[PDB]
């Protein structure tokens, strides 16, 4: 229903662009990229505009048998949500609201999503390496997974 | 017929019903649910064959046990309460509490809904408390209902 | 002769008949299956000799032993209804269904297919839910076929 | 009603009373603590029917198991005294000591706090001494209560 | 039958350019190389060119004894097929591509392959590692694994 | 006498004959063997003495137990035929197969090589299928002989 | 009361003592030390009620399990001979050897310190030789004593 | 006195003799080796007191279990041949082979060198072939010891 | 002739009529049926040879013998009452009540159903109450019926 | 009419009555009860048929037993006292105490509750001690009624 896409890192940019105005904590809805939608220089926001959500797959995803059948696979896919702001307090309002955002779908038998199961896993704070002096990136991270039966063409 | 289909363990929700009523009894948490229908067999041989002549079933009853993490102080006061009533300390009679359980669980690509029901569930033993430091309590039941009143795709 | 040789487990085809019709049950996804045809056997001792004088075999039947991942709803309600019906509860009667069960695998060379085939197994207990946080549902059925009815290369 | 809701272990307080006076017998530093109401059940069969006809409960108690840490001079010679007494030595005597234990526990999030209360526990066995190098001692106790005085919410 | 190929990613290859032009998602079937047939400077399509997969074997093969006899062994090998494209959603879909191909041939015995198994074991993003400021390509990839009796000269 | 000395398994070459002609059963490719005379110990003791009296044996046989990975369809059809026949579907007689067994071993440094000769080995139950998902079928079989022919030095 | 507290297991000293002298029998090296005095606990039910009407204790008796890894001549040669004796051989009579038991253990904090004594402690069975290639020898002992005869603070 | 202490495994020199000839039977290459006397035994109680009121011992015996990894055919022959004799197959009579066992054993410091001595051992069961593939041989010995004939020290 | 088959027990329905009526009894809940019609029988012997001469038939009678789990106020008060009369408390007459009994069973393959009617069963003892603690109250009937009036195949 | 329904042997209530005075006497803690009503049959056979003539009743009476675990002193002093007196010792006289007797039932389903009593029931023998060894004082009465007065529904 609300994706429908090939492709993990697609699917859950499309979940974060489904939701609410009035589901985001700040004044304004972030705005929601493929991390290599960026150049490095360029990456994260400018002042006056609102926060950004890099979107990518950090990691293989696994493919298990699942039965004798051969006729899916126990697909498990690895997600991380990066938020980048100026705003300290910000970054962990997107953390909270990612979160939330994706612990809808919890575990759809494939009604919104094309999976069994999108989760939050586990949350990094990398504000301890933004410098003091120079104004710069706060950034905060929702590592997500998301499981479901991929067919696998094997019986026609 | 419908197509054998896996099944994602956190799509089903299981409810607690009173059988005077239908009322439901609040329960929730599960990490696992097992309901297994069982009769006794009796295999027949004589001096005729080595093989079995007949067989057939009798004593049937439906194994129930659970995992759950959730403590529910209405279904410990009814299994102390015994049918029709609600208790908040051990009762000398010689009734146990009879549950009507229901699963209702979507198959994994919503193909069919299956819906199990279990008449007349009881629980020779309860856990109240069952601490381990440094954890959340996690709790056992084992029971035994009469017979499974309903199995069928609930679908469409 | 044909050399003996391995055989790799996902190679092999099971089904599940109907006896009175000769019609398919349909059932899928297992993960282990065991077939073991089995006898009692006596042994004469007597005082004559510390050896064995006498040994004879009886009580055959075939221990068949599945651990399978995709639910059916036909296999369960074939089950729950007995021999020549199917049913969407318990059925207070006293004979259980009655499955033909037929598997085909071929070597991994190819240099033979064995069909084995199984009459008249009946399974006592039935898992209808066996859920567990976090994962696909599996389950186990153990029962007790009369016989083989056939054990051959079926190659050619 | 009252929602279902999880429990932290270690929110939960632990004490012994002797039920003469309503003393305190001092004990403390458990690790595991498992309270079990539980009734022997008699299930009714007959040749008119599969399925159970009838069932009752019988011979109730409550299974108390303890794993603990911290060693008590106090629980153990009242527990060689038997009641109303104290003793350094081992009593040739038939009463066993009573216990009159309670378990007060609030919900993790503090939507409730159960208060368990079992009266007249005994243990057939007490661990004196529990060694083991390189670490602390440790000790298990296992014990009957006659039944659960209280089970309700004492929360407000 | 479709390769008799003498090594693993000689066989994987063939596998690939054994695809239908009409199983590939994209317009052009891709062309599939060993990774060692390009250098780097040049490695990836040109523009208006095809989008290429090279195939090599990344990490050890094992040879595991079978059984007592030592007259085969349980060989496991590992092949890493990459796609390269200057276009990111077609990357994508030979991902998917590569995946829906090599999971024919899943549960051979020896029929098409040389082997009882091939199989897509995981599948890797590397779309972010792509500057956004040049053109480049983006690299997807597909791990594969491939198990079968491979024959000793132990016993001639 | 002889040098006690280690042995390496695989050395060992195990063969199976009908003693009805000497003739050899196809049977390959174990994984473990373990060949345990026996008998049953009768120990005297009486009031005049705490110590044993006197002790003396019966029952003598050979426990065989043997897990292996070669499907042979001659030696199922043989345990299936019993004595004198092969069967391609259960017999129901009362003779269960006898297999004369044997096993010859070098020692490690080629020190000696003993030669176990088991007469009249049957075997209660035979696996047919026995399938594990990814993996390659492995069999058990566990079995009794009637006594050891020949435990002797082979070697030169 | 002496308020309750953990111990370290290494702190607590070991003692076995011949009874008809209170002499000193040499033994060292102990690894852990159980000591659970206990009895057999009879519940009386009947018709007039579920509950328990009567409990009571009977066959006291004290558990001693000991592991250790210092091999004493004299405790094996007291354990030979019986009670007044010390034998190198089995002996031939009725008598098993009675060992007084003392163990002293300063609580963790110095707070208190529990002196157990456990009256005729025999041992059923002792192991002389406990051998395991490339480690040094350990042993268990389970016995039991008649009673405790002193269980206080020995402190000031 | 002799002060207890350390024995290190492999230190121990094991050994068995024919009872008749007091000649060596040739055995080597021990892992575990457990030697344990031990004796039935009897508590009296009565209505007079809950602590035992008397305790005997009877019907000894030692316990010894080997753990071994070269193979002898000397040992094995004598165990099919009984006693006075060697054969190289099953013997049909009731006489077991009674093997004289010695251990002889420095401790760790060589304060002191236990030699345990055993008459009339033993073994109900003996391994012939005890296979696995990859590994070398590896045999358990259990059996029954008459009684302790040495038990002291022997260096000096 | 109809071939012999098996009679599973708990296919039986059990009937008891007031031969004044033919008005049906309420009784229910067997679990033993016994039904045995007997005669005594007299053999001639003579001096003049060690065999029999001849052996005749006397005294009729038909043993009944019923476990029944479920009570009956009717069953009990037609027996105190006698024929033709229900009372509530004994009666002070000679006539004892005589029921008329039929039980009816399918055969296991359903190729026949025998049906057994007994005239005139009368009872020298009924069980009123027969309490067990932990059982439900289970109940012996002993009885003599006068012949047997239908022994047949009642099927199709 | 009223259905036969399951009966629960811990539901029952058993009190006797002084029938002088119908004061009840305290009697508690049964665990076995039997009430049997019984007369004893004569038939009547003639040469005339091999059949049974006739059938009568005769010497009526009610056999009660009642196995109890708690001791009461006014039944055994109303025992040894005779008829309308207590005693504490035997009475050199010919009357033996006449208990009047009831027993109430709630049947398992409350279809009805079932009241059985008893006049003038005797016992030839009483036992005033029934000690063994950790075990509760279990006491057994057998015993003659005149007759049943009363057995009926009693529910409202």
């Amino acid at each position: 229903a609300t994706t429908s896409a090939s492709h993990h890192v697609q699917a859950i940019i499309d979940l974060l662009e489904a939701a609410p105005d009035a589901d985001w904590t700040p004044t304004q809805t972030p705005t929601v990229k493929r991390y290599w939608d960026d150049a490095q220089s360029e990456r994260g926001p400018g002042a006056d505009m609102p926060a950004i959500l890099y979107v990518w797959s950090p990691t293989t995803s696994s493919l298990d048998r699942f039965s004798m059948d051969g006729d899916v696979f126990d697909q498990n896919d690895s997600i991380e949500v990066q938020a980048w702001s100026f705003d300290e307090t910000e970054v962990e309002q997107l953390q909270g609201d990612i979160v939330q955002i994706l612990s809808e779908y919890l575990d759809d038998n494939e009604v919104q999503t094309p999976y069994s199961d999108v989760a939050p896993t586990g949350t990094n704070d990398f504000r301890e390496q933004t410098p003091a002096r120079t104004t710069g990136h706060y950034i905060m991270s929702v590592e997500v997974e998301t499981r479901g039966l991929s067919e696998t063409a094997k019986n026609a | 017929a419908t197509s054998p289909e896996g099944i994602w363990s956190n799509s089903g929700a299981l409810t607690f019903e009173d059988p005077a009523d239908d009322s439901e009894i609040l329960f929730a948490g599960v990490r696992d649910v097992t309901i297994t229908p069982a009769y006794e067999h009796a295999e027949l041989y004589t001096i005729d064959s080595t093989f079995r002549d007949e067989v057939k079933r009798y004593e049937h009853n439906v194994n129930v046990e659970i995992t759950y993490a959730k403590f529910s102080l209405e279904f410990a006061q009814e299994w102390l309460g015994g049918p029709g009533a609600t208790a908040t300390a051990s009762q000398d009679d010689s009734d146990p509490m009879k549950f009507n359980l229901e699963n209702v669980t979507p198959s994994a690509s919503g193909g069919f809904e299956r819906t199990t029901a279990v008449e007349n569930v009881v629980f020779p033993e309860l856990p109240l408390d069952s601490a381990t430091y440094g954890e959340y309590e996690e709790y056992s039941l084992t029971g035994s209902g009469r017979s499974v009143t309903n199995l069928a795709d609930t679908s469409g």
